[PDB]
């Protein structure tokens, strides 16, 4: 009765096999199950691993998974000359299946600042089939609509929404792995050397590297460059979309807007209540030009040495305060500050009054270079954002006393139990219990001393570290397993009530005032689709906690 | 002194008094000011106040009340400020128990329970 078979699954294999078995069929899950469980795979390798589908029925799925961006392939060859495609998986093609209810209700809430209209029903409908078809142009969607009063309306909001982000065209860089896109680009700048060049080999290595570093950042921003918007007034409507491009959705602008949703939630518990609203519009303006939640240059390798991580932290702190969009003052907020703020009329001097208070808090919300020019730090706040929410998931679940030790161990950072009860104020068996229920998770390690020759625990005192990444990666996937378990029990419940749901779709297409049935099962259907909507409620609640540690 | 459990009560009125310097607490049911008011009070003011509202203990001494409030920067009921001083955080004011927000994690106190259904998730279950 207790799900113990699922306690032994790889929680990303158990997740990714469930985000496609519910949405796609049970054949797409079998393919992408092997791609997670075996890495890179050919087609002639998948037909030897699956054993239950032949060489063409897997090719039915491969041309459909790439439609939904769930496969990030590569078409490369050996030295003999046979071009063998090694299909991979990608997570962001699966996360759009995971965030799929949040993406629609984000673009609804972001498109309430441009038109007071039913676009919250209408722009939700256009984004509903940019995801369910993955890649599409505009005119095939314009082919299905007939009324030009609405056809011009949807074509207007296409270029309006794509103006401020959320949609870019598809490319091969969307379907090629970043670490293999990097090394081929790294080898463009290696064989371009003069033959028998007198440069030393470490400098020969660095000549290939920093030439490719700005070259790698160039290729990523090529879809971020707005060349798709270039269809300028052929008869009217000074900017519209390009028809011949296949227009997809990006996630790096959504997650960036999703990160900004987290930071206003941190601010509501530390720095006032009305001034956090001022903080909300502040980050909402300087939003699209913000750096990503995760540099794709990190996952290309490049951390074999110590200095390139320092080189990454050079440009990471560079962009948060030396970007022409990301430098703002208290003057610019009132241009987009709406009405009904009621900060007791609004004026930029009182804005700078409540912009000063977002500097003096211990959390680096808004530091400043110039006294009017404020900016939000990202390399300094995001490694303390996740440290704050991790302390309260421990506090909510393991009691509030477990929060006390998890910070007392954090600053003292090699503390022992003789020093705990000096710097804590509980009874010692209560200390030795709530610490014991906290080593079971990776929130603390234990640092032993070998007082004797061997590392004996008889006469030895133990010390207590608090590692960041071991405590986080465990909490990252304790949620990710719980996120996947919850969809497993969703799908198992819908599949055992299949003869109800088949009757609920066929006999009563319209006649649901009586169901053309008995009232002894519509109440039973009521407690199915309530739990079927309550499970996605707990999904979105959990997904906000999970996405913190993704950054 | 080998953990009398009376000390759980004395630091609360320490916490209540250091909260009184931030703002008049009748607004929590919400006026705040610029960084020109002194919302904070240094530890060399409460140590006289704890002797002013005296307890029948034996020491009433300084140089450890500065560490007796360090458990309240560990319990996150007050934060440190100006390298030697302390002031009460905003989140600890919310212990007094409107469209409720869409699952803030930081309101751990008001999230309710459920009579036993099957679709719940617990932290331990991945054990």
């Amino acid at each position: 009765i207790s799900s113990l078979e699922q306690r032994t699954l790889n929680p990303d294999l158990f997740l990714y096999k469930e985000l496609v078995k519910a949405h796609l069929g049970e054949r797409a899950a079998s393919v992408i199950g092997m791609l997670v469980a075996l890495g890179r795979l050919s087609v002639r390798e998948l037909v030897e691993k699956i054993d239950g589908m032949d060489v063409d029925s897997v090719k039915t799925t491969l041309v459909s998974l790439t439609q939904l961006r769930c496969v990030k392939y590569l078409q490369e060859t050996a030295i003999s000359g046979k071009k063998t495609t090694y299909y991979y998986y990608n997570e962001e093609g699966i996360h759009i299946l995971l965030y799929s209810g949040l993406i629609i209700d984000e673009i609804i809430t972001q498109m309430r600042v441009n038109d007071e209209e039913e676009h919250k029903q209408l722009v939700a409908e256009i984004v509903q089939n940019v995801i369910s078809l993955g890649s599409l142009t505009v005119e095939d969607y314009l082919s299905s609509v007939t009324s030009d009063s609405m056809k011009y309306t949807i074509s207007s909001l296409f270029v309006q929404l794509c103006e401020m982000g959320y949609l870019i065209q598809i490319s091969k860089l969307h379907y090629t792995p970043i670490e293999d896109l990097w090394q081929f680009l790294y080898e463009k700048h290696y064989k371009n050397i003069p033959r028998n060049s007198p440069l030393s080999d470490l400098k020969k290595r660095s000549q290939a590297k920093m030439n490719a570093k700005t070259d790698f950042a160039k290729i990523i921003n090529k879809p971020n460059e707005l060349s798709q918007i270039l269809t300028v007034d052929p008869k009217t409507s000074l900017r519209i979309v390009k028809p011949t491009v296949s227009l997809t959705i990006n996630l790096d602008r959504f997650m960036k807007g999703r990160r900004s949703k987290q930071l206003i939630n941190l601010a509501k518990t530390r720095v006032g209540s009305v001034t956090a609203q001022v903080y909300k519009i502040a980050l909402r303006l300087t939003e699209q030009k913000s750096p990503k939640i995760r540099d794709p240059l990190t996952q290309t390798g490049l951390l074999q040495d110590l200095e390139e991580a320092k080189s990454f932290q050079d440009e990471a702190e560079l962009v948060e305060e030396k970007t022409p969009g990301l430098t703002f003052n208290a003057i610019d907020l009132a241009r987009h500050l709406p009405a009904e703020l009621d900060l007791r009329p609004h004026s930029a001097s009182l804005i700078n009054s409540h912009l000063k208070i977002l500097a003096s808090s211990n959390f680096p919300f808004l530091n400043e270079t110039k006294p009017g020019v404020y900016y939000v730090p990202y390399s300094k706040l995001m490694p303390v954002l996740k440290s704050s929410v991790y302390e309260y998931v421990i506090a909510s679940t393991l009691g509030p006393s477990a929060m006390r030790l998890s910070r007392c161990i954090r600053d003292n950072k090699l503390v022992s139990e003789k020093i705990i009860n000096s710097t804590a104020l509980m009874k010692e068996k209560d200390i030795r219990s709530t610490l014991a229920s906290l080593i079971r998770y990776n929130s603390v390690e234990i640092q032993e001393v070998p007082r004797t020759a061997d590392r004996s625990a008889s006469r030895a005192v133990f010390l207590f570290r608090c590692k960041e990444t071991h405590s986080y990666n465990f909490m990252r996937q304790n949620l990710e397993w719980n996120m996947a378990n919850l969809l497993f029990k969703k799908e198992k419940l819908k599949q055992e009530n299949s003869t109800l749901l088949k009757k609920a779709n066929r006999d009563d297409v319209k006649g649901r005032e009586n169901e053309l049935l008995l009232p002894s099962e519509l109440n039973q259907l009521k407690m199915v689709n309530e739990r079927e909507l309550n499970v996605f409620a707990r999904l979105s609640r959990l997904l906000s906690l999970w996405e913190v540690f993704q950054m | 002194e080998l953990d009398i459990e009376f000390i759980n009560s004395l630091l609360t009125i320490v916490w209540r008094f250091i909260s009184e310097n931030t703002f008049p607490n009748g607004f929590k049911n919400n006026v705040f000011y610029a960084p020109n008011v002194k919302n904070y009070s240094t530890t060399q003011e409460i140590l006289e106040f704890i002797t002013a509202a005296q307890v029948a203990n034996v020491e009433l001494t300084p140089s450890n009340i500065r560490s007796l409030c360090e458990v309240l920067v560990y319990d996150d009921k007050l934060e440190k400020v100006t390298h030697d001083c302390y002031r009460v955080t905003l989140e600890s004011i919310l212990q007094m128990n409107k469209a409720l927000e869409d699952e803030e994690e930081f309101s751990i106190f008001n999230y309710f329970k459920m009579f036993p259904a099957s679709k719940h998730d617990k932290e331990v279950v991945y054990f």
